[PDB]
RNA sequence: CAACUUUGGGGCCGUUCCUUGUCUAUGUUCCUUGGAACAGGACGUCAUAGAGGGUGAGAAUCCCGUGUGGCGAGGAGUGCGGUUCUUUGUAAAGUGCCUUCGAAGAGUCGAGUUGUUUUGCAGCUCUAAGUGGGUGGUAAAUUCCAUCUAAAGCUAAAUAUUGGCGAGAGACCGAUAGCGAACAAGUACAGUGAUGGAAAGAUGAAAAGAACUUUGAAAAGAGAGUGAAAAAGUACGUGAAAUUGUUGAAAGGGAAGGGCAUUUGAUCAGACAUGGUGUUUUGUGCCCUCUGCUCCUUGUGGGUAGGGGAAUCUCGCA
RNA sequence: GGACCAAGGAGUCUAACGUCUAUGCGAGUGUUUGGGUGUAAAACCCAUACGCGUAGGUUGGGGCCUCGCAAGAGGUGCACAAUCGACCGAUCCUGAUGUCUUCGGAUGGAUUUGAGUAAGAGCAUAGCUGUUGGGACCCUGGUUCCUGCCGAA
RNA sequence: CGUGGAGGUCAGUGACGAAGCCUAGACCGUAAGGUCGGGUCGAACGGCCUCUAGUGCAGAUCUUGGUGGUAGUAGCAAAU
C-alpha cells in the first residue's frame, strides 16, 4: 500500500526515479472467481476427439460397439461473462504485487530488489539472448531460473507418448509495453514468459488457478497499466469498464477487532479454553467430604447422632 | 437453516468472522439479525432500490437514523430527491453509488459500519421486497 | 491482507504445506518455527516474526518486520546469538520485548 | 456542332509464383555409479537455436536438426518494374449540346382437369396482348398509386466436402482398447456364389543366438561357454490367478467350510541405545586485550583480518 | 443362476423448459455471427445490430431509540400478513349535456375481478438437480467403492 | 476411498533400481483402503491444490481367453 516503487537499473541498482502504483494493485483478490474463471478459460484450447461411428455388438462383448460412443457434441469450450473474467485478471495482477502469495505459490524471489519488480523500458531493447539472461541475473531471479531448469520432469503419464513428453515449473514473467527485440531474446530461456500489458494472460498470470505467479515489469508498461485498467483518475480505456470495489475496506479482520472503540464496546472474555467442572460424580452417603460441601447440617447430625437417638419414656 | 454462507467469497467470510466475533461478544439482538443475513442466498438478499430508501426515510424520527442493508443497493431514476444520509451495505451500483455521493451522503462498508454502531445505536435496516 | 493471504494460503495452495497420515498440516518454510503451517505458523501470513535459524555454525535470530513488506532481499534481520545458553536466552527475550507470547 | 481526351503490339532483364539444391551456433571438460553415461556431482559455453528424434539409460551444448539469415538451380507467368524494338490508318473510342429516329424471347402467358407436392411441377385439352404484360397494396371509389420486364445465355468470391493428394495437431485408445486389420489383413479361412471374415506386437545394447566334448534314431539332454542379466536361449521383456508335478509338514479314514478364544509346534520381529546434571584438570578458539578491514536493512546490526594473552578472570569447545 | 480363473462389461451424451445454489453486473444485462489483434484453434480489444427484462389508514412486527438497576414502559417501525380504503380494467343498471333518429356516455350505484397501480429485479455464466425427447442404464434377467445421518408406505 | 488423463506445485522419487508381481513380514485406518520391510524386476513414477471422465463388478445360461473334473473314460475314419 506504499505509493510508489523504485524502478530499477539494467545493471540492477535502486534508481533514482520512482512510479506510483497504478491501482490495480489495490483489487479485491477473488480466488473462487480465478478459479471458476480459469476452469472455463483452461478448457478452451481443446481439440475435440471421438470414437468410430459404426466402428458381437455388446458393450460388455468382445470388439462389440462401446457403450456411450463418444460423440464430437460435447460442450469443449465454455462462456464466460467478460466483466467476470475481467475482474479474474484483475485479482491475478492485485496478487502479483503482494509475494507472500508468490512464494505461497513457489518461486525462487527471496533475494530480489522489491515487488513489484520494475526494470527501466531499455530491458525492451535486449535484442540478444544471453545479455537479457545476465540481465536477470543482475535483478536476482536467477535462482528461480535455476529452479525451473532443475525442474525439467518426463511426464508420467501416457501423454509423455501424446507429444507432452517433458514437463518443468513456470517462472518469472516479463510485462512489456513494447516489443524491441526483447521477446526473441527471452523465448529460448526456459520458464520465462513475456507479455504485452494489453494482454496479460490469465493462464500466465495465475497457472493452475493459483495466484501471484512472480512478474517483472518493465518502466514504461508499469505506467501503461494506468492507462490499461484506469483508476479514479485515469478513466478505463476499456468500453465501460470499471476497476471494482471492495465490499470490505480494511484486508484485517482482527485489525478491526482488536482497534479500540469495539475493544472498548465488548464484555470481558472467558479463559479462552472451559474450566472443567464436576468432571465425575462422587456419591454422598459415603465420602463424606462430598456430603459437608452439602448439607452442613450432616455434621451436628453425626455430632449428636440424632440417627439413634433415645426417645422420652412419656 | 444455513449456519454458515454456502458462497464462498473471502471478504464475506470475513465479514462472517467480525459479525460473529460481535454476535457472541455482544448482547444486542442487532449483531445476531446481521449474522443471519449475512447467510441469506442471492434470491433472500432481494436488492434494495433507492426509491425505497427514500420511502423509508419519510418515516418519522428515521431522518438521523442509519440505513443498513445486508444486500445491493440499486439505482432508480424515477425519484430526484434524495436525502443527505449515511448507507451501508454490502454491494453498491455505480449509479445507486452516485445517487448517494452527489446528494451529499456516505456510501459505507459493513466493517465501517460495526466499526460507527458496534451494538447497533441509531440504525435501520430494510429488506428488498421479495415476490419471486 | 495477511488475513486475505492467510486464507489463500489456507483454503487454496500452500506450497511448503505438507499433508502428514494424521491430517496435520506441515509447511517446508525455512524460517518457520514450528514445523506444522497453522495461522500463527506461516512466516508468509505474517508480517511481524522470528526465527532461531543456524547458519553453518553460528546460530542467528532472524526478524521479520512489516516495514520490509516489501523488499524481501532486505527482509530478514539477523542477529548473532551468544554460545552461553542463557545468555542467548536473555538475548532473545530483550529483542522480542513488547512482542507476543 | 464544339471541343478536349485516349491509344496498340512485341521482346529482353528483373520481380512475383512453383519445384528444388546448398550453407549458416555452443563441452563430448573432471569425479562417482553403471555392461554401456545420455544418470548424479563440480566447472563451463551457445541461444532469433532449451521443438523433436537418434546415439548401449532423463543429451541445448555427440549427431541430425531446430532458429536466424545467405547463396544457388530449373520451371510457370503477365501480376507489375525497368530497358529495348516497333507501332497511322483519314484508325478506334469517350464526354457535353443540337437535330432525326428509336425494333425485341408464343404451344409461351393464361384457363380447365388429372397426378404429384404443400404452392409449384408434370401430363392432357384449350390457348393470348402490345400506351403490352407480371405482381402488390390502396380507396372519400366508372379508384389511384407502387414495382419489375417473363417465356434466351454466361459469371469469380464468400459455401459444402466421412473421397483423392498432402500437411499439422489432440485433457483420444495403448494390443480383448484403438480401424476388421500396430504383424505378409480384407489376410488365412468359410461359402457354389452373392458374401462373411479371424487370431497374431516386445530376446538382447550388440546375436555376442550357445565353439568344443558327450548321451542321444531323432526329438531332446548333460558337461562347457557368451552375455550385465539365459531369475533374457529365436518356446524368448515382465511373467498374476484358475490348474498340475515333486518334496516337506500336518490331518484324515467314506474326513465339508468359517467365526471367537487359547495352548502346542514351527517361526519372525525385538537398540548400530549407551546419555544427562554438577564439580575438577589441562589445552584450544569467533574467550580476553590491542590494532583493523568490509556490507547495508544505519540498528538492540552482519561479515572479516593481524599480532598478543589465559600469568589472572570468563565463555564455548576439547 | 452358477466347473473355476483372468481381463472386458451396464444411468453416458445432447436439446428444450423448471427449482435451488454460487458468481459478475444491475433496470439493465448478455465479448467470442463477425471484425481487430496475437507469442496463434489460446489469450486480448470491440463497431453496428440482436436477445430477455425494465419503463392511503389501522393492527401487528425483525430490530432500533428513550426511560427504567432490572423487570418492564413509551416512540419509530424491515420483511410479510389481515382489515378498511382509493384508483384503473371488467361486470350489470342509471342514460344527463347533447342529440342527423339512432348516436352518445355524463353522473350515481353494484359485486367480484387482477402474479393490476399505489416507487422495479432482472440478465448472463457455472454447478447440483426435476420433467420430456432423442437408441437414452445394458441385454424377463442383470446393473460395479466405503462410512455417517435421515428414513416411510 | 480408488482409477485414466490435464493445469499448478513439491528445484518430489528413480539404473546405488521407477512401475508391476509375490509376500504363512510389519504398521496405520471403523471401512473403502493406505505405508513400509523382503523377494523378483528392469525405466519410468508419485504426494498435495484443482480440472476432467470410456472412473470402481461375482453374478447378466454376459463377451473373449486360459485351465479343471468327467477320464486314460467313452471309443478307435468321432481330427490326424
Ligand atoms: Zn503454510
Amino acid at each position: 500500500s506504499r505509493p510508489q516503487v523504485t524502478v530499477h537499473s539494467l545493471t540492477g541498482e535502486a534508481t533514482a526515479n520512482a512510479l506510483p502504483l497504478p491501482a490495480v494493485f489495490s483489487a479485491p483478490i477473488r480466488p473462487d472467481i480465478v478459479h471458476t474463471v480459469f476452469t472455463s478459460v483452461n478448457k478452451n484450447k481443446r481439440q475435440a476427439y471421438a470414437v468410430s461411428e459404426k466402428a458381437a455388438f455388446g458393450n460388455m462383448c468382445r470388439g462389440g460397439r462401446m457403450f456411450a460412443p463418444t460423440k464430437t457434441w460435447r460442450k469443449w469450450n465454455v462462456k464466460v461473462n467478460h466483466n467476470e473474467k475481467r475482474y479474474a485478471t484483475a485479482s491475478a495482477i492485485a496478487a502479483t504485487a503482494v509475494a507472500s502469495l508468490v512464494l505461497a505459490r513457489g518461486h525462487r524471489v527471496e533475494k530480489i530488489p522489491e515487488i513489484p519488480l520494475v526494470v527501466s523500458t531499455d530491458l525492451e531493447s535486449i535484442q540478444k539472448t544471453k545479455e537479457a539472461v545476465a540481465a536477470l541475473k543482475a535483478v536476482g531471479a536467477h535462482s528461480d531460473l535455476l529452479k525451473v531448469l532443475k525442474s525439467k520432469k518426463l511426464r508420467a503419464g501416457k501423454g509423455k507418448y501424446r507429444n507432452r513428453r517433458w514437463t518443468q515449473r513456470r517462472g518469472p514473467l516479463v510485462v512489456y509495453a513494447e516489443d524491441n527485440g526483447i521477446v526473441k531474446a527471452l523465448r529460448n530461456v526456459p520458464g520465462v514468459e513475456t507479455a504485452n500489458v494489453a494482454s496479460l494472460n490469465l493462464l500466465q498470470l495465475a497457472p493452475g488457478a493459483h495466484l501471484g505467479r512472480f512478474v517483472i515489469w518493465t518502466e514504461a508498461a508499469f505506467t501503461k497499466l494506468d492507462q490499461v485498467w484506469g483508476s479514479e483518475t485515469v478513466a478505463s480505456s476499456k468500453v465501460g469498464y470499471t476497476l471494482p470495489s471492495h465490499i470490505i475496506s480494511t484486508s484485517d479482520v482482527t485489525r478491526i477487532i482488536n482497534s479500540s472503540e469495539i475493544q472498548s464496546a465488548i464484555r470481558p472474555a472467558g479463559q479462552a479454553t472451559q474450566k472443567r467442572t464436576h468432571v465425575l460424580k462422587k456419591n454422598p452417603l459415603k465420602n463424606k467430604q462430598v456430603l459437608l460441601r452439602l448439607n452442613p447440617y450432616a455434621k451436628v447430625f453425626a455430632a449428636e447422632k440424632l440417627g439413634s437417638k433415645k426417645a422420652e419414656k412419656t | 437453516h444455513r449456519t454458515a454462507p454456502k458462497s464462498d467469497n473471502v471478504y464475506l467470510k470475513l465479514l462472517v468472522k467480525l459479525y460473529t466475533f460481535l454476535a457472541r461478544r455482544t448482547d444486542a439482538p442487532f449483531n445476531k439479525v446481521v449474522l443471519k443475513a449475512l447467510f441469506l442466498s442471492k434470491i433472500n438478499r432481494p436488492p434494495v432500490s433507492v426509491s425505497r430508501i427514500a420511502r423509508a426515510l419519510k418515516q418519522e424520527g428515521a431522518a438521523n437514523k442509519t440505513v443498513v442493508v445486508v444486500g445491493t443497493v440499486t439505482d432508480d431514476a424515477r425519484i430526484f430527491e434524495f436525502p443527505k444520509t449515511t448507507v451501508a451495505a454490502l454491494r453498491f451500483t455505480a449509479g445507486a453509488r452516485a445517487k448517494i455521493v452527489k446528494a451529499g451522503g456516505e456510501c459505507i462498508t459493513l466493517d465501517q459500519l460495526a466499526v460507527r454502531a458496534p451494538k447497533g445505536q441509531n440504525t435501520l435496516i430494510l429488506r428488498g421486497p421479495r415476490n419471486s | 491482507s495477511d488475513e486475505i493471504v492467510w486464507q489463500v494460503i489456507n483454503q487454496s495452495f500452500c506450497s511448503h504445506r505438507i499433508k502428514a497420515p494424521n491430517g496435520q498440516n506441515f509447511c517446508r518454510n525455512e524460517y518457520n518455527v514450528t514445523g506444522l503451517c497453522t495461522r500463527q505458523s506461516c512466516p508468509l501470513a505474517n508480517s511481524k516474526y522470528a526465527t532461531v535459524k543456524c547458519d553453518n555454525g553460528k546460530l542467528y535470530l532472524y526478524m521479520k518486520t512489516p516495514e520490509r513488506a516489501h523488499t524481501p532481499a532486505k527482509l530478514w534481520e539477523r542477529i548473532k546469538l551468544s554460545k552461553n545458553y542463557t545468555k542467548a536466552l536473555q538475548q532473545i527475550d530483550e529483542h522480542l520485548l513488547h512482542w507476543s507470547k
